[PDB]
């Protein structure tokens, strides 16, 4: 889990987190209006040290139509089932020990990426 | 057989099998083996060749007799250049993940990130002569800058 | 692995440097353990620094008003009996190469901080290795500052500089 | 650049076209480190400013707005978390008057008034910062959309989904020949 | 000072001084070519013509899933085809209108 | 026999060992005198301690949170069934205490990070020929590039031209 942003419905901006003294709960306050509202996720903040980050969610479907990109067949798509598929590493700076690949369907309206 | 083994290796990186060596990260020990391969591989070709010359020959009188040469420049002219190293690793990735504009991205194999596979008798395929070139500057630079401290 | 000879070792050492490039020892086990590395383990980490980081892989900040509440589902905090608490989860891996324990790591980050919180270490037996950590006698930033700088540097076990 | 209190620097050469005035710097930098806190460096500022003031300076009161135009995404909030430090920071800036006056006072020649360091303020944030993108009476959206580019470039660099851009690389450099030569 | 890779065709990887200098001086190479420079202004209008909206007018909550163009370093407009529109710029050059 | 104890911390202690080895019913399949246990163990945990301050709470917080841990009911059933001794089980450390899965893992992680921490031993063709100066030994390392030798018991370094 984790905790985005929800800006005032006034002066729409940062809203920070307060504890109800009185009612022993949870609000968040906006620092110039007196906007009030009774927060749901009951969580404030979250480190994740280890970056468990998911590459899948950074790739995007366009990386297919790509002219310097290998090419395999060996891997066939799973939802169209197409033949042609492009595979790269994470191209990601601060990648911790891997070369785990992440194939793309390469077809159009499929857009499909998986890890193998 | 040099190139099939750093592929099998590739593919044993690629598909999550090389376990990490003690010390060193999943890409450390990866390109470690890599060097071990090409400098064995190097190695035995240059043992190959000086065992295939003969007494008549001429770099191997100079070289027993050391006036001038050594065994590594008989193995470069005959047997293969070997790999062009820079700031004590393989040739970088100046482009965005790739050595040069011909190689695919993700090419970690040995033509694509230095090794020179010919030899100066048979002449050398352009990326590998650019590889040389900057091998040798790396080489001027290093000269320049020892002599200036 | 990296030893910087030649020029740059030379003029470190003619030019006696406060900080040099490549600082580094070489330890020489005495008793049994210079021959089973099983016992020189132990040794190394007790001379390599380890801290709440190398030891911890999340950490999440709560505003649970009621201690037996526990918004999050685990039955540690009813066994063991301020509106809020840090539920710092541990690694297993890290912490069984550098064989700690919820027991010292208890002590020491209470000790540290004196006698103003309450850590509530789980058990070693549970799959997550969570803790609990609260406060008891500005205040929401005060978890945040502790946390942050605990994180940076506790020294759990081991020295500085290595 | 690792050898300054600065983990990361956004620098940004404009200059509009061989115009009369030199091409400006603006570095992006960030705190390396609360922690996380982004600061600039505008021309004619010797003092850095956060990136949070600029952007109300330029015109943006709204929170969520300024926020807009630097992340593109409010579903990511792994994003989020990296400017919250920094927005937070500067909680007491409001007003585009304030702003400015926060800008100005830091000027090379500090006016001995308040409607001169304004005017300074003004003049700075609308003709030596980012030049290229206009410097017209009325630009200073396109200019809010550039530095919130910047920022978000940063962001990225900063988490890694970017790999930051070698110094070396032909593709940033350009050549002068005896035409801009002479021109100069 | 090092003979950086994005050097091929453009710098000769050998010609170079050998004294302090090493490695700041360069040549062209034999095929190498210098743009002049031209205008965007062109570049501009044809752009605008499509269907780019422009960067003054946009919800900011659509430049997500879209392009941004950039001309000489101004982010302007935004685009929601680049492979379309690659295509198009692609062959107006090579036709050269 | 525990000797009885007047005091209300070490009753309610004892209860909570009691009630925690009563879980799973085991006492009644094995026989055993859960109170008895129990007040072995407060005993035992008392006489390591002397005294109920914060170390022995957490003492009998742990012991208790071990007998109830129905990840690893073998512990219980074994202490229930006398294989731990009371004064050992008061004694034994969270390690000891683990299930034997978790024993297992532990000791497969502790092994790999001990693998994991050495260094990787140096390359070269061992041989033979070469005799190491330094120690009159045989077995060495050569490296090719001018002939280095490394000594292989002795470590005699050298080179031939
Ligand atoms: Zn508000
Ligand atoms: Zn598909």
């Amino acid at each position: 889990g984790f905790v985005g942003i929800r800006f005032c419905q006034e002066c729409n901006n940062m809203l920070y987190p307060k504890e109800d003294k009185e009612n022993r709960i949870l609000l968040y306050a906006c620092r110039n209006c007196d906007y009030q509202q009774e927060a749901d996720n009951s969580c404030i903040y979250v480190n994740k040290i280890t970056h468990e980050v998911d590459e899948l969610t950074q790739i995007i479907a366009d990386v297919s139509q790509d002219p310097t990109l290998p090419r395999t067949e060996d891997h066939p798509c799973q939802k169209c089932g197409h033949k042609e598929a492009v595979f790269f590493q994470s191209h990601s700076a601060r990648a911790e020990d891997a070369m785990r690949l992440y194939y793309v369907c390469t077809a159009p309206h499929c857009g499909h990426r998986w890890t193998e | 057989k040099a190139k099939q083994d750093v592929i099998e290796v590739i593919e044993k990186a690629h598909n999550n099998e090389l376990e990490p060596t003690p010390g060193n990260t999943l890409r450390q020990t990866f390109e470690n083996q890599v060097n071990r391969i090409l400098n064995d591989a190097r190695d035995k070709t240059g043992s190959s060749a000086q065992k295939s010359l003969s007494e008549y020959n001429n770099f191997k009188s100079m070289v027993v007799s050391g006036a001038k040469g050594s065994k590594i420049n008989i193995s470069q002219v005959i047997a293969v250049v070997g790999q062009q190293n820079v700031e004590g690793k393989r040739i970088p990735f100046g482009f965005k993940h790739r050595t040069l504009p011909h190689f695919i991205k993700d090419d970690y194999g040995p033509e694509s990130r230095g090794f020179v596979e010919n030899s100066y008798l048979a002449g050398l395929t352009p990326t590998e002569f650019f590889f040389h070139a900057m091998g040798g500057r790396e080489g001027l630079i290093d000269t320049a800058v020892k002599t200036a401290e | 692995k990296n030893v910087t000879l030649g020029v740059p070792r030379l003029k470190e050492l003619i030019n006696i440097s406060k900080k040099p490039k490549t600082p580094s020892l070489t330890v020489f086990l005495l008793g049994q353990s210079a021959r089973d590395a099983e016992r020189a383990k132990d040794i190394l980490c007790r001379l390599e620094h380890t801290t709440l980081r190398k030891v911890t892989a999340n950490t999440a900040i709560y505003y649970d008003p009621n201690p037996q509440s526990t918004v999050v589902a685990e039955d540690q905090e009813w066994v063991n009996v301020s509106p809020w608490l840090l539920r710092v989860e541990l690694d297993r891996k890290h912490m069984t190469d550098r064989k700690l324990t919820m027991e010292q790591i208890a002590e020491k980050i209470n000790a540290g901080f004196g006698d103003d919180l309450n850590c509530i270490f789980n058990d070693d037996n549970a799959e997550k290795l969570v803790l609990r950590i609260r406060i008891m006698n500005d205040d929401d930033v005060f978890l945040r500052c502790i946390e942050s700088n605990m994180l940076t540097d506790m020294t759990l076990q081991g020295i500085e500089q290595i | 650049k690792k050898d300054s209190k600065y983990a990361y620097t956004g620098e940004c050469r404009s200059c509009l076209e061989n115009s009369s005035r030199p091409t400006s710097t603006i570095w992006v930098s960030m705190l390396a480190r609360i922690g996380q806190r982004i600061v600039a460096t505008l021309p004619y500022i010797k003092q850095e400013v956060p990136i949070i003031i600029v952007f109300r300076a330029l015109g943006f009161v709204s929170d969520r707005d300024i926020l807009e135009h630097i992340i593109y995404d409010f579903e990511d909030p792994e994003m989020m978390e990296m400017v919250k430090p920094s927005l937070d920071e500067a909680f007491v800036i409001q007003e585009q008057n304030v702003a400015l006056n926060f800008i100005g006072s830091r000027g090379a020649k500090p006016g001995v008034t308040k409607e001169k360091r304004i005017k300074y303020a003004k003049e700075v944030l609308q003709k030596e910062m980012l030049p290229h993108v206009g410097v017209s009476d009325f630009c200073e959206t396109k200019k809010a959309y550039f530095l919130g580019y910047m920022v978000h470039r940063l962001l990225l660099a900063a988490l890694g989904r970017r790999e930051l851009d070698d110094r070396d690389h032909y593709g940033n450099k350009r050549l002068d020949l005896a035409g801009p030569l002479l021109a100069f | 000072r090092q003979l950086h890779n994005t050097l091929w065709g453009m710098v000769c990887p050998a010609e170079t001084p050998e004294g302090h200098a090493v490695g700041l001086v360069k040549n062209l190479a034999l095929m190498a070519y210098i743009s002049v420079g031209s205008q965007p202004s062109p570049i501009l209008e044809f752009l605008e013509e499509w269907s780019m909206e422009n960067l003054e007018e946009i919800s900011p909550a659509a430049i997500a899933d879209a392009t941004k163009i950039f001309v000489n370093g101004c982010w302007v407009g935004i685009h929601k085809d680049p492979e379309q529109l690659m295509n198009t710029l692609r062959k107006l050059r090579r036709q050269m209108d | 026999r525990a000797p009885s104890t007047s005091d209300s911390v070490r009753l309610k202690c004892r209860e909570m060992l009691a009630a925690a080895l009563r879980t799973g019913d085991d006492y009644i399949a094995i026989g055993a005198d859960e109170e008895e246990l129990g007040s072995q163990i407060e005993e035992a945990i008392y006489q390591e301690i002397r005294n109920t301050d914060m170390k022995y709470k957490n003492r009998v917080r742990s012991r208790i949170s071990n007998l109830k841990d129905a990840k690893n009911p073998n512990l219980r059933k074994n202490v229930l069934c006398g294989n731990i001794p009371p004064d050992l089980f008061a004694r034994m450390t969270a390690e000891e205490m683990a299930s034997d899965e978790l024993k297992e893992m532990r000791k497969n992680l502790t092994k790999e990070a001990i693998r994991e921490h050495q260094m990787a031993k140096t390359g070269g063709t061992q041989t033979d020929l070469f005799t190491c100066g330094k120690c009159k030994k045989k077995n060495c390392t050569y490296t090719q590039v001018t002939t280095f030798v490394v000594c292989n018991e002795c470590g005699n370094r050298w080179k031939f031209c």
